[PDB]
């Protein structure tokens, strides 16, 4: 259908739609600064000496008082109040522009001032109610999900991302000063809303696409929703990033206030509630790895789900991270005492299957690396567990306990790093018969797998994964050589890590001849 | 060391020390890492089938 | 002389709303899109994008107020710095006022 | 205490019927019938109970069976929603549902009994819990209220008390 000959109204509206398409690509931006720095300086024009109280508040600290108010009237539902999201997004660009700024970029004096930037940006938000605004705005709302409090959690990321300890005080002062309920319970409800990856909702995203088309080509309505198996992407990572910066500094009265609260008529445990998360994650990555065990192929919206399923899982294990930082006894007794082995035992299962199912492919190494930077997190979790252990202890035989619930995937995966560990020193060896010195190298790479596939000692097996990592087109290049020993840097940094675990595992918990085993693989 | 490599392919090496299989030890020893053939050839041992 | 296929896709197997954007599209961009159309019709598109966002609270650079958004800017800021104000619904109204004048193109 | 894989565990009903708790086994020949009947041990002090009979093993469990599929070409604790493998004792054969049966509810009534080869999909059973105390992805323990369905039979294991002695069936 040509463009000429059409009515003119339908003409006009879809330039009005294309026109609101290319319009906004880069907004003014930086006017958020203007206002609150127009706000902020002139707080008292002129005085003419008169100060009948100590300090009026300035309209920042007036609006501040203000939504404080709107959020402490007591109702049962929650109204939209965009201008109050409006207005969040004022501040928290205001206050994290510094922080989206931030070879050797910077110096250390730049760097030093752009940290004096931020500080002084916080410094203009949070000597108000602002912390008490948003706890406010957190508690009005009992389980409702919605961009308001997206919002607000943001903005509360926004004020405690370099720490904020003074922050991290008066918000302790005044929860202890308030001691009410419903932040915890909130913070719970919110929590169970997060949902997971989904089969049945996975091949019902294997129809649609296959429409050949809906509407003009894909339907716009589809194409714009794209729907989704992470309803809320967002929305979990934010919460958790939320509660990591509450814990970020060594600040042990919240590591102990999370767990259990005194003044408060009620209890709610914020950890119990993450490992039951975290075993509702590992269970759908397991189903997602038994759907996908069939197939030797993966798509790229598995890859893209997989990307940030590992994301999310990142978030959650730094966030542990965080918690069990400290020397905290009380969360490393309740750690001991839940049920995160269960959750361990399977994410260990899921990653030496999908690191010995991943690997053939050479497209999907991202996936892979993305991966075992998971695992790294996950030993520098199990590694921060040990802290302030006993020699025979109690958590260093839960320790002994999950290796050999897990013995098989630690055998495995230790095969296969003494494997292609191993593989390096024998090319290095004489390799006569191989007897080849090239930029392409190519022992034709077709030709060396025979070549390849005799060995006088140790390993044959492991030559022949190697040859699919190798780009072989017309054999031009195995390349042995080239794109080094794959992926080095990233294997070499999970060994390290898993070495001094076994030192330190050995080391302590002694006379176990069930853990000599593990050490001698 | 120089000196000690024109008594390594005599077939008269072990006169005075008491073990006379020193050069077994050592190729079975290094017959798996280094080529068995090229071990062999320099400690002498000629037809070692 | 050659198949000349790309443009008969783009011309009449592309929908109307397609065709009329891939028209359009790019063309603030000052590199891409391999400088289609002629050089009136661009002119003319960036002059009417450059007379709006004049129109607007946009300064284009490259204490009088004067007009209406700078003079109820500083009304609102007057108002709040001279006295606190105790009644809500009038903190909401300024504070509304200020943000529809601040906001402007959104 | 929850229950693990490769160990014998024998499976009882305990219904209160004619005023009276009955505790009920399922019971099957094996050489010469292959239908189950059902062995009541209320007065096992009175008269004594056949105990070779009744009992079985659990051979694996599975959540999720792609096992199905390659065919088409330890100790683990159960789980809820976790198909099981049943194995007779003494006949070493497997317990499943069968398509010809008895015909009472005609379209709902299929039978149990054992089958030689557990080569299909009738011998895997679901175990989901009966009550809202225990939830999905929780271990099982001794004592506790389960109802399983077969994958194939889509049924509920029914004992049938209308007007008969008793009888078992996919119900
Ligand atoms: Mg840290």
């Amino acid at each position: 259908t040509p463009l000429y000959n059409l009515p003119t109204h339908r003409a006009c509206n879809m330039f009005l739609e294309s026109y609101k398409a290319a319009w906004i690509l880069t907004e003014d931006h930086s006017f958020e600064d203007r206002m609150i720095d127009d706000l902020s300086k002139a707080g008292e024009q002129e005085e003419e000496e008169e100060e009948v109280e100590e300090k009026k508040p300035d309209p920042l600290h007036q609006l501040v008082l203000h939504f404080s108010r709107t959020a402490l009237t007591e109702k049962s539902k929650l109204d939209e109040d965009y201008l109050y999201m409006a207005y969040a997004d004022i501040m928290a660009k205001s206050c994290h522009l510094e922080e989206g700024g931030e070879e050797v970029e910077v110096s250390f004096e730049e760097k030093e001032m752009e940290k004096q930037r931020l500080l002084y940006q916080q410094s203009r938000l949070h000597t108000r109610g602002a912390a008490e605004m948003v706890l406010q705005m957190i508690s009005a709302c009992k389980g409702e999900t919605g961009a308001m409090v997206s919002s607000t959690l943001k903005l509360g990321i926004s004020i405690l991302n370099g720490g904020n300890a003074e922050v991290q005080q008066k918000m302790l002062d005044y929860l202890k000063d308030k001691k009410e309920v419903g932040f915890f319970q909130s913070i719970q409800a919110l929590m169970q809303t997060c949902s997971v990856l989904d089969l049945n909702a996975f091949e019902r995203q294997n129809k649609a696409e296959g429409l050949g088309m809906v509407n003009e080509d894909g339907t716009v309505i589809n194409r714009q929703n794209g729907e989704k198996v992470m309803a809320d992407d967002e929305f979990t990572q934010d919460l958790f990033r939320f509660l990591q910066l509450l814990c970020e500094g060594h600040n042990n009265d919240f590591q102990n206030y999370l767990r259990t609260q005194t003044g408060n008529t009620t209890t709610i445990n914020i950890i119990i509630c993450t490992v039951d998360y975290l075993l509702r994650l590992q269970e759908s990555i397991s189903d997602f790895y038994w759907y996908y065990s069939g197939k030797d192929v993966i798509e790229e919206q598995g890859k893209r789900n997989f990307s940030k399923a590992m994301s999310v899982a990142k978030q959650v294990f730094n966030s542990l991270t965080e918690y069990i930082q400290g020397p905290c006894t009380g969360n490393q007794q309740s750690l001991a005492h839940s049920r995160l082995w269960d959750a361990v035992v399977g994410f260990l299962h899921v990653f030496a299957h999908m690191m010995m199912k991943l690997a053939q492919d050479s497209s999907q190494i991202e996936l892979l690396k993305e991966l075992l930077d998971l695992q790294k997190d996950m030993v520098v979790m199990l590694l921060s567990l040990l802290e302030g252990n006993v020699v025979n202890g109690m958590i260093a035989r839960q320790m002994v306990d999950m290796l050999v619930e897990s013995s098989s995937n630690v055998e495995m995966i230790l095969k296969f790093f003494d494997m292609f560990l191993k593989l390096k020193d024998i090319v290095g060896s004489e390799a006569f018969q191989d007897y080849v010195t090239d930029p392409r190298g190519l022992i034709s790479k077709k030709d060396f797998q025979k070549a390849m596939d005799s060995q006088k000692q140790f390993t044959g097996p492991e030559i022949q994964f190697l040859l699919s990592c190798s780009e072989a087109d017309e054999n031009e290049m195995i390349n042995f050589e080239e794109f080094a020993n794959r992926f080095q840097e990233p294997a070499r940094d999970i060994g390290f890590n898993v070495a001094v675990l076994l030192t330190n595992l050995s080391e302590h918990v002694p006379h176990d001849p069930r853990l000599r085993n593990f050490l001698e693989l | 060391g120089q000196w000690d490599r024109l008594v390594l392919n005599t077939p008269s090496f072990p006169s005075n020390y008491w073990d006379k299989f020193v050069k077994r030890k050592v190729l079975d020893k290094h017959g798996d890492i280094f080529g068995r053939e090229r071990i062999a050839e320099l400690l002498g041992m000629d037809l070692a089938s | 002389s050659a198949a000349e296929t790309a443009r008969r896709t783009r011309e009449f197997r592309s929908p109307p709303q397609e065709q009329i954007n891939m028209l359009l599209h790019f063309k603030d961009e000052a590199d891409e899109e391999d400088c289609p159309l002629p050089e009136d019709i661009r002119q003319d598109l960036q002059d009417f994008h450059q007379d709006l966002l004049a129109h607007c609270g946009i300064q284009l650079e490259g204490k009088k107020p004067q007009s209406l958004q700078e003079l109820v800017s500083h009304m609102v800021v007057r108002w709040a710095q001279e006295d606190y104000v105790q009644s809500p619904e009038l903190v909401r109204a300024m504070f509304s006022l200020l943000h529809r004048q601040y906001d402007g193109l959104g | 205490q929850f229950l693990r894989t490769d160990d014998e565990v024998v499976l009882q009903c305990s219904a209160t019927v004619l005023k009276e708790q009955l505790k009920l086994c399922l019971a099957a020949e094996g050489f010469g019938n292959r239908l189950c009947f059902l062995e009541p041990t209320s007065n096992a002090q009175n008269v004594p109970p056949d105990l070779a009979i009744c009992c079985f093993t659990l051979e694996q469990s599975l959540s999720v069976r792609a096992l199905q599929e390659m065919l088409a070409n330890g100790h683990r604790t159960l789980l809820y929603g976790h198909a099981i493998l049943l194995r007779h004792a003494h006949s070493r054969m497997y317990l499943s549902c069968l398509t010809t049966s008895r015909s009472m509810t005609d379209k709902l009534a299929f039978d149990v009994g054992l089958q030689e080869d557990a080569t299909g999909e009738a011998c895997w059973w679901t175990m989901h819990p009966a009550s809202k105390q225990r939830s999905e992805g929780e271990k099982v323990r001794v004592g506790d209220d389960l109802i399983l369905v077969s994958v194939s039979s889509e049924r509920y294991l029914h004992l049938s008390t209308a007007s008969g002695e008793l009888q078992v069936d996919a119900s």
